[PDB]
């Protein structure tokens, strides 16, 4: 991690439950943490506890970010759907979720959402918009990398 | 540390590359001899010129001599109202291709029209009429050629050098996110 | 009617200041955002040709709906299915006519003025292109209205004999637009020492709706027209301004 | 409230990346935020206090327990998470101090300790000695090339050899190299671009 | 009936332009590739010995002359135009030492992958490389590693996370314009070049005319052999 977009992605919370019993909690009541207790963990922490354990410590239940509501709302209209309201980050997280789960049915949905928002950051980069409010924070980098390249070509062609 | 853009060419470094390709001039100072010399490193010939007899110099010298009016930039083969009409009617009857551009397509239409506007055949509504018309036909097929991008391969058969240096940081930042989904799912 | 399109179709393609020409770069950037309009500065018409503005200044009600179809034949030279009729929004600065002195001479003339907006209204629907079928013959047709002069200037015909007005509007295949119905009060610094401040009522087209909040200082370029509803005299009409282009200030 | 101080230092750093990005310089780097550093550095002293605490107790009471090996595997991690938020911040503050010593220091000044980077307070004691040695690393490079003495500036490509230079309100007749200029206010020139690039960067002659 | 060989004997009975076409070709290949390309160690001793030669000859003519001010302002223009290519070529590599400063030290403690260090780097960049990682470690050591436990002292390969290798990224999509000389060696067909064979796909067969967009890993061979250009 030297990139600041990579560090901030780990701080999100995931509703994951336990399997064993631990006599200590750095977080408070009742230092023996009973099993079948559900907590929300940061993704820097619940990413190495899902492997090291044959039974690992953490069950890693699926969130609402990839529930059937969101997976149905992005097959209807990928353009006018909010992505700044879910949390804030989508593409830096849904790559991390695929590697720890190896699901071949999510990678055929994000690869179609990404094409449909790609075709409308090339239209609006031709020099009065609401598309500064409903973009993903991974797309606001390439929007400021594209709109400041068309501007420096249209500047040069006319004096 | 350049740190401004650092991964593309800025469009003042594109008029630096196109100024290394030769054209023809009709000179107005002889300096041949009869029976002090330009001794530069990269060209080192054509000290010997005659008044009104064509020779071939590199382009960055022939903009020094136009500012003092000791030369006259000739037209290339494409700045012709008879020649650019075939390269337009090619574009309508073939909606998949790029017709043909001499790869100094946009850049040699800028440095000639601002500086050398006395040597063509009527640039008013005959050449700035076509060249803006041929940039708006061409910028439709680029926009329809991006609904079809994939994560392994692409073909862009005949594009200029300035229609690419506005299009690198869009494609290579999106196609680097379609690679990291297909190979992260495997 | 004829060939005045081609005298305007060459104006959009060929108008050009020093290096970068405007009305083929304002028509292209207003299609990618899906904005569907155009903004003509009115000083650039009379610099290019005077015979065009001579027709537009005399009889504006019959020529601006001819320029709206001269744009939509040019936007099919750029995009190549649904391209509607474009809208023309124009602005200029000659001389303000104050709101008190609007005689009977300025009927159907381009007039700009100023004032304070009192109130707005709720949006509505006006028809542009509708489909008609007869009740007995069932002979289908299509009436396309584009001109705007509020009650009725173009209506249904009387035969395709059959009865009095056998025609029905079919609501399943049409297109519609919006109207806004403002009101406008004169600025109180042109003081009516023994009078009350008067007011007028405007209309707005599809792309000027919901642009201005009540209580601002605007400048309005429009056609001073007339309409004859009975909603108090004999052969009396009523005045109203068909807005084409509201140049408000910075809203502040 | 376990690694929350990582999420307050990082979002603090994201502001400075977006003052450098769009159009403006990062003249006046904001401040060295130190009170959030001492709050992070207090907790890594406290998380060392437990891993030596369990080291004696695993040889007496626990006796190599696998559930007790989890605390060595959890308290190791929060050392990493606060290490990464403390290196992402002090690399980002480094490169702006790398660029500022690379654009407007050592350019027709040849010894510019003062007169540039006018804060000299928003940097720590350690970041103010890193910078001053780094400018002496540059002048080693410009002595073994001789392409040009101080190869630093002017990454704009050259064109239009003779330019017009208008004096903006700075008298002094200062220049001695390549001739005196006899500089008076509001009087424009016709000189070549080689002798003015050493003064067009000082905010001293306005026109190109 | 071919007379060209019989004409080719009829007439018979390093060049300074070609060096500038190679500096311009090696400069465009620099700014778009992710890895650090091997330095042209042999030609760039000539150009720094060609610049200092002529820069005296300008001073020797222009002082040694004192009607023709036109030749003295062409050579003054060209020298300050060849100077800009070098000043933006050397200063582009020094933005790629300051990202892979740590990955390159791995390539020296390893015995056998490619120990170049004299054709991978120049003479004075290694006076930059040693004295930069030293001066950056003395900043982190008094600001973080004063409060250092025994595990987390050094930063070379901190496995247990993604970090500290640096990834000279082998799958950036690049823009290539393929230009290979035909027979008049590895060309399969009349107009076209050989399969580039990625891991999962079919032939992705190049031609010699058109330009392409493809991964950097599969064409890493053909950039050494000067049959494509960026």
């Amino acid at each position: 991690y030297y990139d600041i977009d990579d560090v901030l992605a780990d701080g999100t919370e995931f509703p994951c439950k336990f399997q064993y019993d631990i006599p200590g909690l750095g977080y408070n009541p009742g230092r023996p943490i009973t099993k079948n207790t559900k907590l929300s963990l940061p993704l820097w922490l619940a990413r190495i506890l899902a492997i090291v354990g044959p039974v690992p410590f953490v069950e890693l239940l699926p969130p609402d970010m990839f529930s059937t509501k969101v997976m149905n709302a992005i097959k209807t209209d990928p353009v006018a759907l909010d992505l700044h309201s879910i949390n804030s980050h989508f593409f830096s997280l849904a790559i991390k979720w695929i590697m720890l789960f190896s699901e071949k049915e999510l990678a055929n949905v994000v690869s179609e959402l990404l094409l449909q928002r790609a075709q409308e950051l090339n239209h609006h980069a031709s020099s009065t918009s609401t598309f500064l409010l409903k973009l993903e924070e991974m797309e606001k980098e390439i929007y400021k990398k594209s709109h400041e390249s068309y501007k420096d070509t249209k500047r040069w062609m006319f004096k | 540390l350049p740190a401004h853009l650092q991964q593309t060419f800025s469009p003042e470094e594109i008029q630096f590359i196109v100024e290394n390709e030769p054209i023809k001039i009709f000179p107005r100072i002889t300096t041949r001899q009869k029976i002090w010399q330009l001794i530069t490193t990269d060209d080192k010939a054509l000290n010997n010129m005659v008044a009104m007899r064509s020779t071939e110099v590199v382009l960055w010298i022939a903009l020094l001599l136009k500012q003092q009016s000791k030369c006259s930039i000739v037209a290339p083969q494409w700045l012709t109202t008879k020649e650019l009409d075939r390269k337009i009617q090619y574009e309508k009857t073939h909606p998949d291709r790029f017709s043909e551009l001499p790869w100094n397509w946009l850049v040699l239409a800028r440095i000639l029209f601002n500086k050398a506007k006395d040597d063509f055949h009527d640039p008013i509504h005959e050449l700035r009429g076509k060249i803006q018309d041929l940039r708006e036909i061409r910028q439709i097929k680029v926009l329809k050629g991006l609904k079809y991008l994939n994560e392994s391969h692409l073909q862009l058969d005949n594009l200029s050098l300035l229609e690419i240096n506005e299009l690198r940081p869009f494609i290579t930042e999106i196609m680097d996110k379609l690679r990291e989904i297909h190979t992260a799912s495997l | 009617n004829t060939e005045i399109i081609k005298s305007f179709k060459n104006f959009i393609l060929e108008f050009r200041l020093d290096s970068q020409f405007i009305y083929r770069d304002q028509l292209r950037n207003n299609i990618l955002v899906k904005n569907y309009s155009l903004t003509v500065n009115m000083e650039h018409l009379i610099g290019y040709n005077e015979d065009i503005y001579k027709k537009l200044s005399d009889e504006p009600s019959d020529i601006i709906p001819l320029f709206e179809t001269a744009i939509t034949q040019v936007a099919k030279r750029i995009s190549i299915n649904s391209l509607p009729t474009f809208q023309l929004i124009l602005n200029s600065n000659a001389n303000q006519i104050p709101l008190r002195d609007l005689d009977s001479e300025h009927v159907s003339k381009i007039v700009r003025l100023s004032g304070i907006i009192i109130s707005t209204s709720v949006l509505s629907s006006r028809a542009t292109y509708l489909s008609i079928m007869c009740r007995n013959c069932r002979h289908t047709t299509s009436i396309t209205i584009n001109n705007f002069n509020t009650g009725n200037t173009v209506s249904l015909p009387r035969s395709c004999n059959c009865g009095p007005d056998p025609y029905i509007i079919i609501h399943e295949s049409s297109k519609f637009i919006d109207q806004q119905f403002l009101k406008l009060q004169e600025i109180p610094e042109l003081v009516p020492v023994g009078e009350m401040p008067r007011n007028l009522t405007m209309t707005c087209d599809r792309y000027l709706t919901n642009k201005v909040i009540p209580g601002t200082r605007v400048t309005i370029v429009g056609i001073y027209s007339i309409y004859n509803s009975k909603n108090s005299g004999v052969a009396i009409r009523t005045p109203y301004i068909k807005i084409l282009g509201i140049q408000s200030d910075v809203e502040t | 409230m376990y690694g929350d101080l990582g999420n307050k230092l990082v979002l603090e750093a994201k502001r400075t990346k977006q003052l450098y990005a769009r159009s403006n310089q990062d003249v006046n780097l904001p401040m060295y935020h130190e009170d959030i550093i001492r709050n992070i550095l207090k907790e890594v002293s406290n998380l060392r206090k437990n891993t030596e605490y369990l080291k004696e107790q695993q040889q007496l009471g626990m006796l190599d327990d696998k559930v007790a090996k989890c605390q060595y595997f959890v308290t190791l991690l929060c050392m990493e998470r606060n290490k990464r938020c403390l290196l992402a911040y002090q690399r980002l503050r480094t490169d702006i101090l790398d660029s500022m010593a690379w654009n407007n220091n050592g350019l027709d000044l040849m010894s510019s300790i003062t007169f540039s980077q006018q804060d000299t307070n928003n940097l720590s004691h350690q970041e103010q000695e890193y910078l001053k040695e780094y400018c002496d690393l540059i002048t080693d490079l410009k002595s073994g090339d001789l392409v040009d003495i101080d190869l630093s500036g002017s990454l704009v490509p050259p064109s239009d050899v003779f330019i017009d230079v208008r004096v903006l309100k700075d008298a002094g007749e200062i220049q001695t190299e390549y001739g005196v200029f006899n500089l008076i206010k509001d009087s424009q020139f016709f000189v070549r671009q080689s002798d003015v690039e050493r003064l067009i960067q000082q905010g001293y002659l306005q026109k190109i | 009936i071919n007379i060209d060989d019989i004409l080719a004997e009829l007439d018979k009975e390093v060049s300074p332009q070609q060096d500038f076409s190679d500096l311009m070709k090696s400069w465009k290949n620099e700014r778009c590739s992710p890895e650090l390309l091997p330095y042209p160690h042999q030609l760039m001793k000539r150009l720094l010995n060609r610049i200092s030669m002529q820069s005296q000859l300008i001073e020797n003519i222009s002082m040694g002359f004192l009607e023709s001010k036109l030749p003295l302002l062409c050579m003054e223009t060209e020298l300050e135009r060849l100077k800009f290519v070098i000043r933006s070529y050397i200063r582009c590599r020094l933005s790629k030492i300051d990202k892979f400063s740590l990955y390159l030290r791995q390539l020296n403690e390893d015995e056998n992958s490619l120990i170049s260090l004299t054709d991978l780097l120049s003479k004075d960049e290694i006076k930059y490389h040693d004295t930069h990682s030293l001066i950056w470690l003395k900043l982190v050591n008094d600001s973080i590693l004063k409060y250092m436990p025994e595990e987390l002292q050094a930063i070379n390969d901190t496995e247990g996370s993604v970090n500290m290798i640096d990834e000279p990224d082998w799958n950036k999509f690049v823009f290539i314009h393929v230009n290979g000389p035909p027979d008049g060696e590895n060309e399969f067909g009349k107009p076209c070049y050989t399969v580039t064979i990625p891991d999962l796909k079919e032939e992705v067969e190049l031609t010699i005319g058109s330009i392409y967009v493809m991964r950097y890993e599969v064409i890493r061979d053909l950039l050494r052999d000067d049959k494509v250009a960026l």
